[PDB]
């Protein structure tokens, strides 16, 4: 019943897009995707979009475990934010590349009062002109719930590794 | 109402309830914030930071907290059977908030109870999606696995990453991480942003991708003679840090003195566990000892190392704890409904209500 | 001809001037290779595997010495004076090569130079490129750069890496290095490894392109001055009080904001130059550190005291005498290979003999005593 979608395309929406927020989580962490996914920016900046990554307070499996992985691929920190400064910003962006998160985009946190998720704020990606999700499957995070922005009119899904999809897309951009 | 942070009185204790920002949000919620003076020292927060936050400064510890309804701290507040009757201090009728360890420290408990305190656990948050943001637990733990390494790395002679020079290579530092907990995933973090080879071993199944998700090598054996696996990696370690632990019940034996006669001369093994026993049974409490070549290393209160980072962290979680039941109107009402304040709730209005310790 | 190895008997100093890897390859130029008991432990060389490599083994400093055609030690040996009379040990006419110290260590060259004792000062090393292999300042400064991040870090109470977490965002630790050669430059890499902002100065242009690599931003004072800072031999010179003035105040906007500064900052023949004075340390924020690499040779800043941790204005000032010995058991094997480098080219090996070149200017820029004669342009 859900919508699906593929590696190709992917990468001109972003290349024709003027801003772009990447929201890594666990996913990106298992596949090791980070190298790819920094390399996959600087082609955006050297095009004259603006790239941004938001970062939820849990995602991942540790504090800090999306900010380790980005400092090792050399991201800067002038392009990475906190919940809380970026939120806002996906009302003006035309796409939300999520890699490899889930659980930090769902927004039954909001509503959902009687859900195990509920209460924790979560980053609004749905606000995004377009939102795009790698990750493998359909397969849910560790709340072990369904997300319904997977099925909406403004999002695709890329089904692949996070590693393999996003080392593709570079390949595309070129 | 009034709020009061008092000084750390625990020999060792560099942490503080308290940071300027949570000081500016108390006020918005319409408190006043009185904090003793000197309390910030170790974690680098003077008392004009604390003032030009909107705080008053008290001169002594019975002072600020004369007529405080609220009480933050970070360690249990000690009794007069410990020489130091800080439980004295607490207004009758108060609500106090801090690292109680309630379960394995009745005395407080009753102390508390008999000046009619309302106490609050925060060890005992519930593990739920949205008190992550009010839990000491992970926020401490996480420090202390840092600095595992910076301790590590700071007792080893060799450096940790590999280096090739004009004049040779020097090989990279190979580190076993025992247990994958918060702390053992930030000491596999901060070990490979490092440049060490990281090995790691859990008996948890779902630690396996979680270490590999860092960069680690899981030990495995491709059955109850899994510790050859584990041993062959040990005897090439440079740097085993174990980080095991077991709620009230002495930590786990993961490294025998047989193993460390095994391990090379210049290694160093770095006990997280060693308040609860030690996973080595070499370790002592707040000591470097050395034995067969090995530095067991076994500081104590690792998150109080970090202090300066550790106080902030702690001082969000407590307000994030205690935000949404300041409904003003200019009071705080804590609803029994909620699953954070009854799994936190230790003793009320002068009844102990913890249905762990009622009995 | 063959070669003996002591053990170092300095306060501290735990380097030895061996490794299994060398006395494979004195062997194989022609040597029998004593070494003395226990003289590896603090670098973690074990007395077997010099033995499986190829060494004897001696029982003690007088024994290893005796007989030996040559000896390799890190520091300057101990004159009679200092306690244990070890240029005595050694056998009249032979061979030494180590950091024998010279220039500031009078009384030691003059006593191997009573025993006819042929000695090669390995800090003189000719500032050439061929001669980086044989180094012994860049292989130990590089180290103590490294450690220099990892005192830095164990004295700090904070962390170093940016880390979102749900108790609130920990912000990096911004580090500041003065002084970006050899021991500058790995302290700007460890410090980027561990997660902090870093930012560096340095009084030679060519530095600016060195820390942009690493991924540090620099700090241009410029003055013009820095097109003139390098000399031919690399190393800076006196820049002036004024200058002084014009790099602190250009210094001072990122200092303020700064958790960690590291200091690096050497000239040849001249105390340290000052880089952060007690008035700096004044504006910088309670629970700092100032790491002073250059503290055995006046210091980069005032307040650092060698041997000591110095706490002023909520600021601590580190000053840890022989860096590179915190980190011996790198810092040896590295060593030694320094010196077999120098010496391999000269030996003859068909006679098995030592003739070394003199006219190579890596022979003759580090000979200080040669038969009874110090030979040397002081
Ligand atoms: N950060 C912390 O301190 C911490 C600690 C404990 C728990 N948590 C919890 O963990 C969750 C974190 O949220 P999150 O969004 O980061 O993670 P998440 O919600 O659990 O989802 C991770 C997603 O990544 C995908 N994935 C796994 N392997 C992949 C691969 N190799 N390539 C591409 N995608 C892959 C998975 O989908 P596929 O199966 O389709 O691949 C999965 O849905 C939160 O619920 C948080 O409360 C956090
Ligand atoms: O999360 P957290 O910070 O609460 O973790 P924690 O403090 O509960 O413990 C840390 C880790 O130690 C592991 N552990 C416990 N007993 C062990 C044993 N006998 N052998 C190996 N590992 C063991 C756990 O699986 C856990 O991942
Ligand atoms: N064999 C060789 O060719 C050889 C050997 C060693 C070093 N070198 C070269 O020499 C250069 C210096 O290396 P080093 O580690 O010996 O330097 P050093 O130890 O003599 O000094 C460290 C740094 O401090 C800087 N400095 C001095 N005064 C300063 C001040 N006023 N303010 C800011 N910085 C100041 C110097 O410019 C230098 O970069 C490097 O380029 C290195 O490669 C060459």
């Amino acid at each position: 019943s859900v919508k699906a979608g593929s590696a190709e395309d992917a990468a001109f929406i972003m290349k024709n897009a003027s801003k772009v927020i990447i929201v890594p989580g666990y996913g990106m962490a298992v596949a090791q995707a980070q190298h790819a996914l920094r390399e996959m920016a600087d082609v955006l900046k050297k095009e004259g979009v603006e790239v941004s990554y938001a970062i939820h307070p849990v995602a991942g499996r540790m504090p800090g475990h999306m900010n380790v992985l980005l400092a090792e691929a050399n991201v800067p920190y002038d392009e990475v934010f906190e919940l809380e400064e970026i939120n806002s910003s996906f009302q003006t962006a035309d796409v939300a590349f999520v890699i490899g998160a889930n659980d930090v985009t769902n927004p039954a946190a909001k509503t959902d009062p009687s859900s195990p998720i509920y209460g924790m704020p979560i980053l609004d990606v749905e606000k995004a002109g377009t939102v795009l999700f790698i990750k493998r499957s359909m397969a849910s995070g560790y709340a072990g719930v369904e997300n319904e922005l997977f099925f909406r009119n403004n999002t695709m899904m890329l089904f692949g590794d996070a590693k393999k999809m996003t080392e593709q897309i570079v390949q595309a951009m070129n | 109402m009034k709020i009061a942070i008092p000084k750390e009185r625990r020999p060792g204790e560099d942490r503080v309830a308290i940071s300027p920002e949570v000081v500016k949000k108390l006020v918005g919620l319409g408190f006043e914030v009185i904090v003793e003076q000197g309390a910030g020292v170790g974690a680098s927060i003077t008392d004009d930071a604390l003032t030009a936050a909107g705080a008053t400064i008290a001169s002594t510890a019975a002072q600020a907290l004369s007529q405080a309804d609220v009480v933050w701290k970070v360690q249990r507040p000690m009794t007069a059977e410990e020489g130091t009757d800080e439980v004295a201090l607490i207004k009758e009728g108060a609500v106090l908030m801090c690292h109680l360890g309630a379960l394995t420290n009745r005395p407080v408990v009753e102390a508390l109870t008999k000046r009619k305190i309302t106490a609050y656990a925060m060890e005992l948050m519930p593990r739920i999606s949205r008190a992550q943001s009010m839990d000491i637990l992970s926020s401490q733990s996480n420090l202390a696995g840092y600095r595992a390494v910076i301790d590590g790395a700071y007792e080893f002679a060799r450096a940790f990453p590999m280096m090739m020079t004009a004049a040779g290579t020097v090989p990279p530092a190979r580190v076993l991480v025992f247990g994958v907990g918060v702390a053992g995933l930030q000491a596999i973090a901060t070990a490979k942003r490092l440049g060490a080879v990281v090995m790691a071993t859990d008996v948890r199944a779902a630690t396996k991708e979680q270490v590999e998700s860092l960069g680690g090598k899981f030990i495995t054996v491709d059955r109850k003679k899994q510790a050859e696996a584990v041993l062959k990696e040990l005897v090439k370690t440079d740097i085993a840090i174990t980080t095991a632990l077991i709620p009230g019940k002495p930590a786990p034996v993961l490294i025998t003195e047989e193993m460390v006669t095994k391990m090379k001369p210049g290694s160093v093994i770095i006990d997280l566990a060693v308040e609860a026993g030690g996973n080595c049974p070499l370790s002592e409490p707040g000591k470097i000892v050395v034995k067969h070549g090995v530095k067991i290393v076994g500081h104590t209160n690792v998150p109080s190392r970090v202090a300066a980072d550790a106080s902030p962290l702690f001082a969000k979680n407590l307000l994030n704890f205690l935000t949404p039941h300041v409904d003003k109107d200019k009071t705080l009402v804590m609803k029994l409904e909620d699953e954070t304040v009854s799994g936190t709730c230790v003793t009320r209005d002068g009844a102990i209500v913890h249905p762990a310790l009622t009995g």
